[PDB]
């Protein structure tokens, strides 16, 4: 499925993910597409910062959800 | 309740504490799939706070939408000035219980742009007390509203200054009796045409709604479109 990551530079990143993917996995995918090191990524969804090791499903992140990237 | 009575109730609310405006891209979808099941899981609907003298924009990207004017008495799940994101009701939870409990108590991304305070990310905005928000230095402008009567207070500074605000966002569960009018963009033939289709569909079910033009903190009855 695809989710969208909005940055504060006005970019929207499209990612192909399964709901069993980890936040770690999602941050790796953002490394692959934008060269951002995972340790510098905060991922925000619906008013909370997402924890590495938990899955998209665990946070209820559905198809076409919008996350917000903030650099640490 | 008849057409003139709905209009009168609408304009009274508009000129007091305000009410709701819900534009829709697909009015046949809204009629058949949102409105009709309420007569015989789209429990929460997005809408925008409108009020006389509040220069509030509506969500209408290409300026060609119709929609519903909805009573200030609809059940309120939460209100967020800058539309802090919410999650969809997950499987296994009751939709009617989901808000205000899971409604963000402040706009995380909004408060962070405003203050650059990285402590903000240490909390869950849905599970935070007023005291915690004070400790984080979360400005009042980014705190959500849960009592409808207090939305005009949240919107008072732009209203007093006469400034334009982007579309605000309430989560409401509206009942058929809450539907007071049909929104019409006077400069859009497509909006007017959709509005007529919607008026006919609603009238056939016993809900004869006025046509309402809203713009820039003013609202007027349109005799026909
Ligand atoms: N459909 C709407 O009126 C609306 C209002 C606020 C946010 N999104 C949609």
């Amino acid at each position: 499925m695809q989710i969208f990551v909005k940055t504060l530079t006005g970019k929207t990143i499209t990612l192909e993910v399964e709901s069993s993917d980890t936040i770690d996995n999602v941050k790796s995918k953002i490394q692959d597409k934008e060269g951002i090191p995972p340790d510098q990524q905060r991922l925000i969804f619906a008013g909370k910062q997402l924890e590495d090791g938990r899955t998209l499903s665990d946070y209820n992140i559905q198809k076409e959800s919008t996350l917000h990237l903030v650099l640490r | 309740s008849n057409r003139q009575e709905k209009l009168a109730q609408l304009m009274r609310q508009f000129e007091s504490g305000g009410l709701y405006l819900r534009t829709v891209s697909d009015h046949r979808d809204e009629f058949e799939n949102t409105f009709m099941p309420k007569l015989d899981e789209r429990y929460w609907s997005s809408a925008t706070f409108i009020q006389q003298g509040l220069n509030g924009k509506v969500h209408d990207p290409h300026a060609d939408r119709t929609g519903l004017i909805i009573s200030a008495d609809a059940r309120l799940g939460g209100f967020s000035t800058f539309d802090a994101a919410t999650a969809n009701v997950p499987s296994g939870l009751e939709p009617s219980q989901y808000f205000p409990g899971q409604f963000p108590k402040f706009d995380m991304m909004g408060a962070y742009q405003a203050t650059w305070n990285e402590d903000i990310f240490s909390v869950d905005a849905t599970a935070v007390s007023e005291q915690q928000m004070d400790e984080l230095g979360i400005p009042d402008e980014y705190r959500s509203v849960f009592d409808f009567d207090r939305i005009q207070e949240k919107m008072a500074q732009p209203r007093l200054a006469g400034r334009e605000v982007e579309p605000t966002a309430a989560k409401i569960c509206y009942q058929p009796k809450d539907v007071l009018g049909i929104y019409v963009d006077v400069d859009s033939p497509a909006s007017q045409s959709k509005a007529r289709e919607l008026q006919q569909a609603m009238r056939e079910q016993g809900f004869d709604l006025p046509f309402i033009a809203y713009r820039g903190g003013a609202a007027q009855e349109l005799a026909s479109v």
